């Protein structure tokens, strides 16, 4: 029951998408975190390094993803080209929630047909709304599930990651300072360093590789 | 039982006839950066002025074909159209290339085009939507 | 090729509080030629309502045949639920503006009752504008049928007699259907168009009722 | 055992023939609730063993209606039902549009058979499963025809479909020479099959949830009994 | 139904199977051969028939794609004639109409290699179970062969055998080849080299074989016109391959 | 689940893909080397016999603009659809924009051109790996290179097809980001020599390009010769 | 192979072949009643147009509470449309209007942003641009993020913001006798009264609040 | 259900809208259940623009079905949907019924 | 009305609309009402699509010949709409001003100024100072013959109050 | 329209329906063509008369004659409302049948039928019915025979015969496209379709 999208196991699970969970849950490891004021993301020798996994879709809205690169890269295409759609046909620009609403019914539409593969990635979408000042994270899947979080980790090592945060994360007790989110994102990253924060009115800062933080919370 | 193409204004308009290029934030309006044809100012009420062969010589072998099929029902029944049409849709849908440009060998074989040049092959004639993706999308119906 | 042609003849609705009446001639025309005598140009499409597509004939007999097999499939859909007369105005509404850039050459007039049983009647622009009236005349004899029943319905520009307005009053069905034949009989008497016989359609609670009144042959 | 091989669409026969595959559709319609349909030669009347799914649910609408003139019965697989019916009443509509003219009964049958046919010889789609009763009254009478989902239709004075219709039609193999003589006395065919359909019970009894009736004629255009109408029967 | 699956496919030795399979339908085919010379290029291959009832005359194994390029298989017959119809018309649709002259050899090669390239991605198809040498001149290129196989591939060649004789052919022009034939020395080596190949009867009959050369202008069909060029290409008549045979 | 490339495995693995990669592993081995004033492409011809025109076969090396080059390993055929791609895709930049195309956005391009063939069931992945050597103003020299998965990274120097282990080790010791383009040359043959299979790197047996100063020149056989024997090879 | 066969197998006559056909005449199913964008008919002929062509006042201001209008459409409880030009195509055109617009907010858990609405107007009228649909519709609102917003939408597809809109015979008068008076810092039934008063001055007031449009009389 | 405690269940909306007086709750693969809603929404909201009357519970939840018959014969769709619908709304018709 | 004059530092534009294309090149149109602000629409919308996939700035030559490519496209298709186009950019890599104008039929060509008199006044050495005071003098000399103002520079896009 | 048939009159009587047609086409002005038969009879109880365009006089001919062979797998009602559809579709196609068509019949409850259609698609029934010329020269000859539906039953057949044969008479005086040979079909409910072919004016 395992070779097609098209056909239910006799549990009603849909083997094909499960793999391609199993091929997002091999791709390199991506963090979120919401503050109250911002959302933090973060994940050879002969590298060329001039020429990061965190994807601007548009001035307010940021895609991360863990996967396949090239699948992430084609579906990260597509929220850009329908960022500036919706741009030009509205006068608004998108809703963090309509941009992740489309990626995930792009992914699910990779989904409705035999002869095509759906994308093997996992995106983990942050920004805030134009006009707006509420941090929003969300998940995307295989299947076209998407979902909101407060903190979310995905790859590798997603299961550990996940584990720390579900104890140094406090529902109600968020991180209310942006060195407080990069605090803890680098802690959970430190578990297994890049980081971005976005704040609101299309404010992003790639955070210049501070190495502070790293120091710091090896002395913790 | 046509020589000439007859059937060649469409009669009936509207916004969402253009169907896989729609605006996806109102599913009623064209998606005019998707559409790449300059803006939105490729109205589809320029659609006006033809040029009188135009609507003659695109669907011309379509024509052709059709009074070819329409002989052969009437001289050797309905299985020799319908033959000829599944050998048709065959070759048609299972010859997939999204780079390639040319027409299929085989195709040319059936339409007996094997030694025949037109303008059309002479003269074969984008930042978002000619990716390969679009056209699987396309074939597949994604 | 010309797709339009100009078949004649007149309709009238007007709403009572417990009726509408849509009277109609029933006179076919073509030039100075008489085609008939008798085509009957208003149409019951049951669920109470009554139409009339008054202009070009063909168009109105198609718009009508469309309408009836629209009501058929409102039928079939929803369990021979009674059509609205404000959801058969919307249905005739999209029927006519479908035709937006090839319109049916038509005005055209349905009468019924609303949800209240008040009396009503909507007439349409033929590119489905439409309005809720209490009273609409048509076709080519419309300027003078109305202003008559404009004066004698309403009172319009009338008032009480050295008081220098009289009020208006309710009038019982027969009354009305009463001034409708006053009013055809003087339109036949000056519009030449104005058919050989009026046909007048009665909606009631009760249901609809025809009625047919001759009018002079020439 | 070797049926497994040759059963896995409705494109390979067996070496025996068989064409597995529309058997299996022919055996769906075994599935399905008891209809019973029978007529005289003024009156056609329908009556069905409705079912419901739990105590907390209404019954299943098993019978349809093309237009005044004719009508439909259900048993086996609901989407296909839905397809055939949709299809059996866009047809009795186009026939009106165009012509005027009630569509005769046989001819829509004879549409339904030749719709039925395409599935049982493409490999991309499957049978329809499901039996129909079409009655009818037209010019000629009136009508009764089995529809069978294999793409065969027979027109019968009665029978009756679904899971138990063996014993309700032995029912009316003893007993044809009685319903067909009644004429302008609907009531008493109406009575004779629900009779006929009081067979073929099992753990349950008839009544105005679980019973349905319809019935058309000469000077009765097809009508529906379903609940209290139908207590006038039980 | 929308898809067909792709019938080529890798597999896990990274080898494409069906690719393989006409590379070995290939070396199954009757030997053909192709030798560059100073001043032109021979092709040449037997002529084996299922009977003496059959024409030889109709068993056009080499064939003109310009006046200047010709080819030779070996291999599935039809497949080649399937290929041979498609080049000259490639060769005709996208260039001498475009540019109003035929075609370098190194370009139509191209349009064929492409052409059997797009039939090993097709889940429809299988690929051609063909090998060609094309052999051709142009004016700025000089003359050129090259050895198209089942995959697409080309590579241009001094000589090159194809076929059941291809490994032996392929030593006894490696030991024989030299940068100095004229083309009737290569003429020569490519007949003993054939003979060498060839199985049973060996004659005129047996064999065809075209150069490329100079110009013909006695095949050229017209007079009066001093810059236009005959044709390049010239099959040998069988009464002048006895004639050579008889060397 | 091997047998077409659009099934995940259980493991979510796409072996398909994989066996496309290990397709590579049998070509014969390119190499490139950005240096601080250009770069450096060199390839082994590991098809290669005496009756072969090496002076014609211009076989692993393609130029696909000016101020930029392809090296190929894998299907020739393959290599060509997708060059040929490449050009026209470049070209039709250079129509609309009138500037040279940036490198990156080519070999995004052409990469995405390769992950479709991944992704629709009737196309197989292409088997073949390009490395990219080129310039723009906007990076500068520039190299990247390509898989049959169409996933594709930025390098200082790479190495691909059979022994790509072996030269990438040799570039990892050897390289200094601070050499010259007749530096680059000369690392890029001594890479190659101890790499190949064969008995000795003979001139026929290499193709040799560079990017430098914007020119870029493809080595004909007796320059080839020459700067093998200033290396010493 | 059988539905290719059943193309060779009197509907051609009267072009119930033609599936749309079929749809228009309510053939196949009520389906179009069932699509959103209403199919509009166009003559089958090389110049539709030509044969097509052979075939008040009003005001509104934004100010502290929010926008006062003085035939106006409600398309939503929080949008308003001054219908102008063709009233059938007015009156059609806002309906399916308000429909896109309720599709909207079901499906994005928000109020439209008037610009949005008026964005999605001016779309679509340009689309039908150059065959009939005379409009002029003013689009009016207020929404938390944006406040109190007004766009104009004409016929030849004009978008134009202003903090003052007059439209119609005497909107040279009643413009006059606003600015006269015109301010931001009015109090709510001094802005009522300047409103009435140039609007007399031009011989309906509708008051736009967060919680919707208010209809004074 | 909430896979983490890290999960928003301010936005795992289960129940949702489809028109005024019609709501339903969705159980299965929620893309199905999205895919099925905006159906659903697009069919309510065209049944008011074109008959100027909300759409009854018992025609929704036809067009619903409907919809998930386009598995084989009115294909569209690979498989027939994993999500059962739960509709309840009210109507002048037949009031309060859950379908 | 347009105007525009590219000067030794800025380039200048105004106007009786425009539309920004990135923070170093601003557009400037007139012409038929939608159809103009359609075009300039799609315009902005493909040069911010473009800075986002690249995270770079298309340069203002660049800028024009897409603009002139996509007029010539629109144009192709239906009747020419009368539209005219200036656009100003501050090309950061030459960091020089440039000016390009495109007519109704997509030809495009680099002027010192233009619009939709100055030759005895432009001077290419001018300051944006003496920039703005041509301006002033022509706008004056145009309300003889019967604005929003805009300035691009190393800082980006600027509005001017001094209109 | 090149070649085009002149003028149908008809009238219905007590017990059925009279139709005649002058079996010419004209070439323009010239009489190029005798002998085509404009009468159609559509099985035994209706006859389908055309006018205008003899080509697609033959086209609708040939409709009628597909249809009649589908329905042996007819009203004349039926006939008229399918001839009526293609017409308005035809119309609306912009590409009409330049004819009109008077469909006469008696219906098996045996009601007298006459319906008018032309190219637009305009229909109405009447007492009589003429096409072209005869609508203006005929039909008041024919009204003067029966006026109103109360005078079918007083109408006799000898009389309505004798009436459309003094109008055929009179159309022959005064129309030019003319022919002195005309047919005439009698459809009665009890003696059935008499169709009288190459009568003569006199």
């Amino acid at each position: 029951y395992d070779r097609a999208l098209s056909i239910f196991s006799p549990d009603g699970h849909i083997f094909q998408v499960e793999y391609a969970l199993e091929a997002v849950k091999r791709g390199t490891c991506a963090v979120g975190v919401k503050g109250k004021n911002c959302v933090v993301l973060g994940c050879l020798k002969l590298q060329d390094t001039r020429i990061s996994k965190v994807s601007k879709i548009d001035s307010h809205v940021v895609l991360s993803f863990s996967g396949l690169n090239a699948d992430s890269r084609i579906l990260i295409e597509k929220a850009r080209v329908e960022a500036q759609s919706h741009r030009l046909t509205l006068e608004d620009p998108v809703t963090v929630e309509y941009l992740t609403r489309y990626v995930a019914g792009v992914q699910q539409r990779y989904t409705q047909s035999g002869g095509v593969r759906p994308f093997g990635v996992s995106t983990l979408i942050a920004g805030f709304d134009p006009r707006d000042d509420e941090p929003k994270l969300y998940q995307t899947e295989p299947s076209g599930i998407y979902s909101s979080w407060s903190a979310q980790t995905i790859g590798r090592n997603s299961k550990t990651v996940r584990e720390f945060l579900e104890k140094n994360y406090d529902r109600k007790e968020p991180p209310a300072t942006v060195e407080e989110c990069v605090k803890l994102t680098v802690r959970s990253l430190l578990e297994v360093i890049e980081i971005t924060v976005v704040k609101p009115d299309s404010d992003i800062v790639a955070l210049s590789s501070e190495e502070i933080n790293q120091y710091v919370t090896q002395i913790e | 039982m046509n020589i000439v193409p007859q059937d060649t204004f469409k009669s009936q308009v509207s916004t969402d006839q253009d169907k896989s290029v729609l605006s996806s934030a109102v599913p009623s309006l064209p998606d005019t950066l998707r559409q790449q044809e300059g803006g939105a100012v490729p109205l589809s009420t320029q659609l006006n002025d033809r040029h009188p062969l135009e609507s003659t010589l695109k669907n011309w072998e379509t024509t052709q074909r059709q009074r070819q099929m329409e002989q052969y029902r009437q001289i050797f029944g309905i299985a020799e159209p319908m033959k000829r049409t599944m050998e048709m849709e065959i070759v048609n849908r299972t010859d997939f290339n999204p780079l390639s440009t040319n027409g299929s060998i085989h195709r040319d074989i059936l339409l007996n085009k094997e030694c025949s040049i037109d303008w059309e092959d002479v003269y074969p004639g984008t930042m978002v939507g000619d990716d390969v993706h679009s056209k699987i999308e396309k074939q597949l119906g994604i | 090729f010309n797709p339009y042609g100009d078949n004649g003849g007149t309709i009238l609705g007007i709403a009572g509080e417990d009726f509408a009446v849509l009277a109609g001639d029933t006179r076919n025309i073509t030039d100075y030629s008489i085609n008939s005598r008798y085509e009957p140009k208003v149409f019951d499409c049951g669920d109470n309502i009554v139409m009339s597509a008054n202009g070009f004939a063909a168009d109105g007999d198609a718009l009508v045949k469309r309408f009836k097999n629209s009501v058929k499939w409102y039928h079939f859909d929803h369990n021979d639920k009674k059509l609205s007369i404000n959801s058969a105005a919307r249905n005739i509404q999209h029927l006519l503006y479908g035709k937006r850039f090839f319109p049916y050459y038509v005005h055209t007039i349905i009468a019924g009752l609303d949800e209240d049983g008040k009396g009503a009647v909507y007439s349409f622009d033929p590119v489905g504008s439409y309005e809720r009236e209490q009273c609409r005349a048509g076709g080519a004899a419309a300027s003078l049928i109305m202003p008559f029943l404009d004066n004698q319905v309403n009172f319009k520009n009338q008032y009480e007699p050295g008081t220098n307005k009289k009020p208006l009053k309710y009038l019982s069905v027969e009354e009305v259907i009463k001034l409708v034949r006053d009013s055809f009989t003087s339109a036949t008497e000056r519009h030449i168009q104005v058919g050989d016989g009026l046909e007048i359609l009665i909606v009631t609670k009760d249901g609809v009722r025809k009625e047919f009144y001759e009018l002079k042959r020439d | 055992m070797f049926r497994n091989n040759y059963d896995g669409d409705t494109v390979t026969f067996s070496p025996t023939g068989r064409l597995f595959q529309v058997e299996y559709a022919l055996e769906a319609i075994k599935q399905g609730s008891v209809t019973v349909g029978l007529r005289s030669n003024t009156h056609a009347v329908l009556v069905a063993l409705k079912r419901n799914a739990d105590e907390l649910s209404s019954y299943q609408k098993k019978i349809i209606k093309c237009d005044e003139h004719m009508g439909l019965s259900l048993a086996g697989l609901a989407p296909d039902a839905r397809v055939l019916s949709n299809y059996l009443r866009q047809q009795c509509n186009y026939s009106s549009l165009v012509f005027n003219r009630k569509l005769a009964v046989e001819r829509a049958g004879h549409l339904l058979c030749d719709k039925a046919q395409k599935n049982t010889q493409s490999y991309g789609g499957r049978p329809y499963g499901v039996g129909l009763l079409i009655i009818g009254y037209d010019k000629s009478g009136a009508h009764l025809l089995e529809f069978q989902p294999s793409g065969n239709v027979t027109e019968l004075y009665g029978t009756a479909i679904g899971a138990r219709s063996q014993g309700a039609k032995t029912y009316l193999e003893r007993t044809l020479d009685t319903f067909i003589k009644i004429d302008g006395n609907p009531d008493e065919l109406i009575k004779a099959g629900v009779e006929a359909i009081s067979q073929s019970l099992r753990d349950e009894s008839l009544t105005v949830d679980n019973l349905s009736i319809a019935i058309v004629g000469k000077d009765t255009p097809f009508t529906i009994y379903d609940g209290e109408a139908v207590a006038k029967y039980i | 139904d929308r898809y067909s699956f792709s019938l080529t496919t890798f597999s896990p030795s990274g080898k494409l199977g069906q690719i393989d399979y006409a590379l070995t339908a290939v070396k199954q085919g009757v030997t053909s051969l192709g030798i560059k010379a100073t001043n032109g290029v021979v092709i040449a291959t037997e002529k084996k028939s299922s009977s003496p009832l059959a024409m030889s005359e109709t068993l056009s194994k080499v064939s003109l794609l310009t006046p200047d390029i010709g080819a030779v298989y070996s291999g599935m017959g039809p497949d080649y004639r399937v290929l041979v119809d498609k080049s000259r018309k490639v060769a005709h649709t996208s260039y001498k109409r475009i540019y109003g002259e035929y075609p370098p050899t190194k370009l139509l090669v191209s349009e064929v290699a492409k052409i059997m390239q797009e039939a090993t991605q097709s889940g429809g198809v299988r690929p051609f179970g063909v090998s060609l040498l094309i052999a051709g001149h142009d004016e700025f290129n000089g003359f050129s062969l090259y050895q198209v196989d089942p995959s697409g591939s080309y590579f241009p060649w001094k000589a090159t055998a194809i076929g059941k004789g291809s490994v032996a052919a392929k030593t006894f022009l490696e030991k024989r080849w030299n940068d100095e034939l004229e083309l009737e020395d290569a003429i020569h080596i490519a007949l003993l080299t054939l003979k060498e190949s060839v199985e049973g009867e060996f004659n005129g009959d047996t064999i065809e074989l075209a150069i490329i050369g100079d110009e013909n202008p006695d095949l050229l069909g017209y007079t009066g016109i001093p810059t236009d060029k005959g044709p390049r290409f010239r099959k040998l008549t069988s009464q002048e391959i006895n004639d050579r045979l008889e060397a | 689940y091997d047998s077409r490339t659009t099934i995940f495995s259980p493991e979510g693995r796409l072996y398909q893909v994989e066996y496309a990669l290990e397709s590579i592993s049998h070509a014969g081995t390119a190499i490139g080397i950005m240096a601080s004033d250009g770069i450096v492409l060199a390839a082994e011809r590991k098809v290669t016999s005496t009756l072969l025109e090496q002076d014609t076969s211009t076989e692993k090396l393609y130029k696909l603009n000016d101020k930029i080059a392809v090296a190929v390993a894998g299907l020739t055929a393959d290599a060509e659809i997708l060059i040929n791609t490449a050009r026209i895709h470049a070209q039709n930049y250079l129509k609309t924009y009138n500037e040279d195309i940036p490198v990156e956005i080519l070999v995004r391009r052409l990469s995405d051109i390769k992950q479709g063939y991944t992704q629709h069931g009737g196309l197989r992945p292409f088997g073949v790996s390009f490395i990219y050597a080129g310039y723009d103003d906007r990076y500068g020299y520039q190299l990247y290179t390509s898989n049959p998965s169409g996933n594709y990274t930025g390098w200082k120097a790479i190495s691909v097809g059979a022994n790509t282990s072996a030269a990438q080790t040799l570039l990892q010791m050897d390289y200094k980001d601070d050499m010259k383009v007749d530096d680059a040359i000369e690392l890029a043959l001594k890479t190659l020599s101890k790499t190949t299979d064969s008995s000795a790197l003979t001139y026929d047996r290499l193709e040799f390009a560079t990017i430098r100063k914007v020119y870029q020149k493809i080595f004909k056989p007796q320059e080839i010769k020459d700067i093998l024997v200033k290396t010493g090879i | 192979m059988q539905a290719i066969a059943d193309s060779f197998s009197l509907v051609k006559e009267l072009q119930y072949d033609n599936e749309q056909n079929l749809e228009s005449d309510f053939v196949t199913g009520a389906s179009q009643f069932q699509r959103l964008a209403p199919s509009l008919t166009v003559p089958p002929i090389a110049s539709p147009q030509q044969f097509l062509r052979a075939h008040t006042t009003t005001l509104a201001f934004r100010f502290q509470g929010g926008i006062i209008v003085a035939k106006v459409i409600e398309i939503n409880p929080f949008l308003l449309g001054t219908m102008a030009g063709g009233a059938a195509d007015c009156q059609f055109w806002e309906t399916w209007l308000g429909s896109q617009c309720r599709l909207h907010e079901l499906r994005e858990k928000e109020r439209i942003s008037v610009a949005a609405a008026s964005k999605i107007l001016s779309n679509l009228v340009y689309q039908y641009k150059g065959a009939g649909l005379s409009m002029g519709t003013m689009i009016c609102g207020y929404t938390r993020k944006e406040g109190p917003t007004i766009y104009y939408v004409d016929s030849d597809g004009t978008r134009l913001k202003g903090d003052i809109f007059c439209v119609g015979s005497g909107q040279t008068f009643a413009y006059g006798v606003l600015d006269s008076n015109y301010k931001w810092d009015l109090s709510v039934e001094d802005a009522l009264y300047l409103g009435k008063r140039s609007i007399l001055a031009a011989a309906n007031l509708y008051h736009v609040t967060e919680d919707g449009w208010i209809y004074h009389g | 259900r909430a896979t983490s405690p890290l999960l928003e269940s301010d936005s795992i909306e289960k129940i949702v809208e489809i028109d005024r007086h019609i709501g339903c709750a969705m159980s299965g693969l929620t893309a199905d259940a999205r895919s099925m809603i905006e159906h659903a929404r697009t069919a309510a909201v065209t049944h008011n623009l074109y008959y100027d009357e909300d759409i009854n519970v018992e025609s929704l939840t036809q067009s619903v079905c409907d919809l998930a018959l386009r598995f084989g014969e009115g294909r569209l769709m690979s498989r027939p949907f994993g999500v059962a619908l739960l509709i309840a709304g009210h109507d002048a018709d037949d009031g309060y019924q859950l379908f | 009305i347009i105007l525009g004059i590219r000067v030794q530092d800025s380039v200048i534009l105004a106007s009786s609309k425009t539309r920004q294309l990135s923070p170093h090149t601003l557009m400037s149109f007139a012409g038929e009402a939608g159809d103009t602000v359609q075009f300039a629409e799609y315009i902005q919308a493909n040069i911010q699509l473009y800075s986002i996939r690249e995270d770079y700035e298309l340069s203002p030559q660049a800028v024009s010949s897409f603009v002139r490519q996509e007029l010539a496209k629109s144009i192709r298709s239906r009747r020419p709409y009368q539209v005219n186009v200036l656009i100003g950019g501050y090309d950061k890599k030459k960091n020089k001003p440039e000016l390009y104008q495109i007519d109704y039929l997509g030809t495009k060509v680099e002027l010192p100024y233009g619009a939709h008199l100055l030759d005895h006044h432009y001077r290419p050495d001018m300051t944006t100072e003496e920039g703005l005071d041509l301006l002033k003098l022509c706008v004056q000399e145009l309300e003889k013959r019967m604005v929003i103002v805009k300035i691009v520079d190393k800082d980006g896009i600027r509005q001017v109050d001094d209109f | 329209p090149i070649v085009t048939g002149t003028s149908v009159i008809s009238m219905k009587y007590d017990n059925g329906v009279i139709i005649a047609a002058d079996n010419l086409g004209s070439y323009g002005s010239l009489l190029r063509f005798n002998g085509v038969e404009r009468l159609i009879p559509v099985g035994d109880n209706t006859v389908v008369g055309i006018s205008g365009d003899i080509s697609d006089m033959q086209h609708i001919e040939r409709l009628l004659k597909d249809l009649v062979t589908e329905n042996a797998y007819l009203e004349p009602s039926y006939i008229f409302e399918y001839l009526a559809t293609v017409m308005y579709q035809r119309r609306s196609k912009m590409n009409p049948l330049w004819n009109a068509i008077i469909v006469a019949g008696v219906q098996s409850n045996g009601d007298q039928f006459l319906r008018y259609v032309n190219l637009l698609g305009v229909t109405y029934s009447s007492p009589t019915l003429a096409t072209g010329f005869g609508a203006h020269m005929a039909n008041p000859l024919l009204r003067k025979v029966v006026d109103r539906e109360s005078d079918i039953p007083k109408t006799t057949v000898q009389v309505a015969e004798e009436a459309i044969v003094n109008a055929m008479r009179v159309l022959y005086y005064r129309d030019a496209r003319s022919s002195r040979n005309f047919s005439l079909a009698i459809i009665d409910k009890n003696t059935g379709l008499t169709f009288k072919k190459n009568l003569q004016v006199e």
